[PDB]
């Protein structure tokens, strides 16, 4: 067979290369042909730490030619989470707008797959409950096809959370997301007990918003609250009146509907 | 046709050679199924500047009027705007007979194809990739030879001029990329290739290699051609010319000349991934397998010279370069084994792997 | 990249018709040198006529300066100034195949006015009261400093050609640039020296005048470079009435050939013994000479 030392021999000639031009260590690595992906991971990790346009190009050529024939590898997940981490960044230039048209130019099924395995993967409940929460405020179908299924999860979510009450920010930036899903898609019409049940999750969202516990352990509106666990600049959320009023507007969009008001 | 020739054999000033080659050419473009001595040796004349007697002085100098002659030529072509016109005039003017009168309508062909990318003519510079296409392996290395001295020798920053002609001008770019692979090779030092000789084959490759391989994707060509006739892929003559240059560089003593080897390095790199991208294109198809398209039976040659200059003094001082070489040879053989570009089989490979130095990677790199 | 292919047409156009369609004004001969040194910097052949519109506007300077010296256009030190400088970066950039065919121009344009010119002015020992006329001029001596520069950029790499090229052009035009020979051989003495006496005596016996212009230089290229001179004549002596005619047409070289001869010899007598066997009539008119 020697595969093993055919693919140590590429590898070993890649890194070699290095100090000349990544171009050359990864046109070798193509020109090696036979163990495609092996090269091609190879030339990526070569590639990994370069910047250069070619170098990016022919790092994006490999990583398409990889998920084409490749079923399975961590390379792609190691791309996608490069590309989060590069999006991450500072919105205070175009660089941050360019990282993220890049991460967005992947295809949503890697995505997918590499948010279902950090959700089966992550342990904590917390962490459950929030991958839980961004998969069913990421489709409207999911939570159209559950029915009344969404607020027993998200009770599930709040009693593995170990917080009964409902006053902390996490509790409140869930229910804003879970409104905005619904908000997204009109079309998604429901009865009368899940509107019931959504009602009553707006008031207590509301209600949480308005005022909350001090358990530890040109111009604008805010407020200020105390975080469970956390900074109170890491709740970005803007406007939950605003969220309100959307949600008003798609219930009454679903049905077609002194001083100012 | 026979006033053309009256009014030509009379007095010195032929200004009267311009209407006669408008007309011929509108006769060729209304007229092409329907369309002599007169009018060759007129042609003759015009563009080789060499008169009925050869061993005589080829009409004087022949300098001062060859820019008018070229000028005239250029608007005529200009003017003509046919494909059957421009076929025509080409054909007649690379057409060989036997003679250094070919050969001078060649080297005329390229300075009006240097003219032509200087003012960016587009119908101008496909007939004058039309005519490489149909000229042989020294008319085109001279003409690629003569281009990219003279893109060189103009004045500083002269290759901005010819990228911006490529970019603008496919034909002509692709054209030239051709000629560069066939010609350009480093396996001498008169040969050798120049830096902005090897920046225009980098932006060449870049993107006018997919505009050949849609070229020859569009008509089909055979399978090899009588002393490379401006063969369509760039990738194999790159990927020679590269491995070449380390060595050369190394028997012409490492960081004297590196800008030469980057530029290397990046030719090969761009002659790869281009091979890689036509391989991904059309081995799902049956269009290309056998030889590739591509190949000019010149690897070989550049191959063993770069190998035997590289020999001297190959384990002592120029070991990183002879296993820069030894690298890249192999790369280079495992792609023609997976692209097709082999006869049979990698037996070829096997042999060459033999006789090449001590390279055991090559072994398993086959398998 | 702003400069459209338009332009450039329109140009090449307007010139090659000879009249401006739309202004139809004659423009300057400066403007036409402006059009002509932006075309030399990107095509060659547009450089060559240059230089041959550059024969005719050198021609109309160094009539202009010589009307003015014998009765006695403006910014003389500039337009010189730039055109040296365009010819100095011109031939920087690629002296090879620049550096030859400008040279071999300016040799070849400054002799056909200096043949023209000797006969038709007042103006023209002998050949160094023509070397003190002819350097005394502002534009004729920049241009030969122009064609020193280039042949010291040639010396180095092309000795042999430029030499040979030097001397074809002295047996078609001898009468004419000749001092100009004599100052690079003043210069230069051995090598240019040698070579112009290898040209006279190989003329002396083609013929079985260039002579007296080759003694000529030889006297004036004496100055700064007599002792040279005598070394070459000394050794082309070893190895012959040609040297004795030198001697005897030029006072310089006959002082020079009698200091030798004070310096130095019986090899020398039997050599001078061997080469006595000559007919009787050419060793008596040689005898006469001597």
């Amino acid at each position: 067979m020697s595969a093993q030392g055919d693919c140590e021999f590429l590898v070993q000639r890649a890194r070699e290369l290095v100090p000349q031009d990544l171009w050359a260590a990864k046109a070798w690595l193509i020109t090696a042909r036979s163990l495609y992906p092996a090269d091609f991971n190879i030339q990526y990790e070569m590639y990994t730490i370069e910047r250069n346009a070619e170098r990016t190009a022919t790092a994006g050529r490999l990583l398409y030619d990889m998920f084409v024939n490749f079923p399975d590898q961590p390379v792609v997940w190691r791309e996608i989470s490069i590309i989060t981490s590069a999006l991450r960044n500072d919105s205070q230039d175009k660089q941050t707008q360019f990282l993220r048209s890049l991460f967005e130019t992947l295809p949503g099924r890697v995505q997918c797959e590499m948010l279902l395995k950090v959700t089966e993967q992550c342990f904590n409940t917390l962490e459950r409950s929030e991958m839980l929460l961004l998969l069913l405020r990421r489709f409207p179908e999911t939570v159209v096809q559950h029915g009344v299924g969404l607020g027993e999860a998200l009770l599930e979510a709040e009693t593995i959370e170990e917080q009964e009450s409902p006053v902390n920010c996490f509790r409140k930036l869930f229910v804003c997301d879970v409104l905005p899903l619904i908000i997204n898609n009109h079309d998604v019409r429901l009865p009368a007990n899940l509107l019931y049940k959504y009602l009553n999750k707006a008031a207590e969202f509301y209600i949480n918003y308005v005022t909350r516990s001090t358990q530890i352990e040109s111009k604008r509106s805010s407020q200020k609250y105390i975080i469970e666990g956390l900074t109170e600049k890491s709740s970005q959320i803007v406007d939950p009146w605003e969220r309100l009023f959307k949600i008003l507007n798609v219930v009454g969009m679903r049905c077609e509907w002194y001083g100012d008001i | 046709m026979s006033d053309i020739r009256h009014s030509l054999l009379r007095r010195d000033a032929l200004s009267a050679a311009k209407e006669v080659l408008y007309h011929l050419d509108i006769y060729f473009s209304s007229q092409l199924q329907s369309a002599d001595k007169g009018p060759v040796e007129l042609l003759e004349e015009f563009v080789f500047q060499v008169p009925k007697e050869r061993s005589a002085q080829p009409k004087r100098l022949n300098s001062l009027q060859e820019l008018q002659l070229l000028e005239i030529m250029c608007n005529y072509f200009q003017e003509q705007t046919k494909d059957s016109v421009r076929q025509i005039i080409f054909s007649s003017l690379f057409s060989p007979q036997g003679n250094k009168a070919d050969d001078s309508r060649m080297s005329l062909l390229g300075k009006l194809v240097s003219m032509a990318v200087a003012v960016c003519r587009i119908p101008v510079l496909e007939c004058a990739a039309s005519w490489l296409q149909r000229t042989p392996v020294v008319y085109c290395v001279r003409l690629a030879k003569a281009l990219v001295d003279d893109y060189c020798c103009l004045v500083p920053g002269s290759i901005q001029t010819l990228k911006q002609i490529f970019s603008a001008s496919p034909r002509f770019c692709c054209q030239f990329i051709t000629s560069v692979t066939a010609l350009y090779d480093l396996s001498s030092d008169d040969l050798i290739p120049p830096m902005d000789l090897l920046e225009m084959i980098v932006t060449w490759i870049f993107e006018d290699p997919r505009l050949i391989l849609i070229t020859f994707l569009n008509t089909p060509i055979a399978a090899n051609l009588p002393i490379g006739f401006l063969e369509l892929t760039p990738l194999v003559g790159l990927i020679r010319w590269c491995v070449k240059a380390p060595l050369a560089y190394k028997r012409k003593g490492v960081g004297m000349d590196r800008d030469s080897h980057l530029l290397y390095s990046k030719l090969h790199l761009s002659v790869l991934q281009v091979l890689m991208t036509l391989q991904l294109h059309l081995t799902e198809k049956n269009l290309y397998g056998r030889l590739g398209l591509i190949l000019f039976d010149h690897m070989v040659p550049l191959v063993e010279e770069i190998n035997r200059l590289a020999d001297e003094l190959n384990p002592l001082n120029a070991s990183q370069e002879i296993e820069l070489s030894l690298d890249r040879l192999a790369q280079a053989l495992q792609v023609a084994m997976a692209s097709g570009a082999l006869l049979c089989t990698r037996d070829d490979l096997r042999t060459l792997c033999s006789r090449l130095p001590h390279n055991n990677l090559l072994q398993l790199v086959i398998s | 990249a702003p400069l459209s292919a338009q332009e450039l047409s329109q140009e090449i156009k307007a010139f090659l018709t000879g009249v401006d369609p739309i202004l139809g004004h004659q423009l300057s001969a400066r403007e036409h040198a402006r059009c002509g040194l932006l075309l030399l910097r990107s095509l060659p052949p547009a450089r060559a006529a240059v230089l041959d519109h550059l024969r005719g506007v050198f021609d109309e300077s160094v009539r202009a300066h010589l009307a003015a010296l014998d009765e006695t256009g403006p910014g003389l030190e500039d337009v010189v100034q730039e055109v040296q400088q365009v010819l100095s970066e011109f031939i920087r950039a690629n002296p090879k195949a620049w550096a030859p065919v400008i040279s071999a121009w300016s040799i070849d344009l400054m002799g056909q006015l200096s043949s023209t010119y000797s006969g038709q002015h007042q103006r023209v020992g002998a050949l160094n009261e023509l070397l003190q006329l002819w350097m005394g001029c502002r534009a004729t001596r920049t241009l030969m400093d122009i064609y020193v520069q280039c042949l010291s950029a040639l010396i180095g790499s092309c000795p042999d050609a430029c030499v040979d090229a030097l001397l074809d052009t002295s047996v078609q035009h001898s009468p004419h640039f000749d001092w100009v020979v004599a100052h690079i051989g003043s210069s230069f003495p051995g090598t240019i020296i040698s070579r112009v006496l290898s040209c006279g005596l190989k003329d002396f016996c083609v013929h079985g005048k260039i002579a007296s212009v080759v003694g000529i230089l030889g006297h004036l290229a004496s100055r700064h470079g007599d002792s040279i001179r005598r070394e070459l004549l000394r050794m082309f002596h070893d190895s012959v009435p040609f040297l004795l005619q030198l001697a005897v047409m030029s006072p310089a070289l006959l002082g020079t050939v009698s200091g030798e001869l004070v310096d130095c010899p019986a090899v020398l007598s039997q050599l001078q013994q061997h080469l006595q066997g000559f007919p009787r009539e050419e060793l008596d008119n040689m005898l006469n000479l001597a």
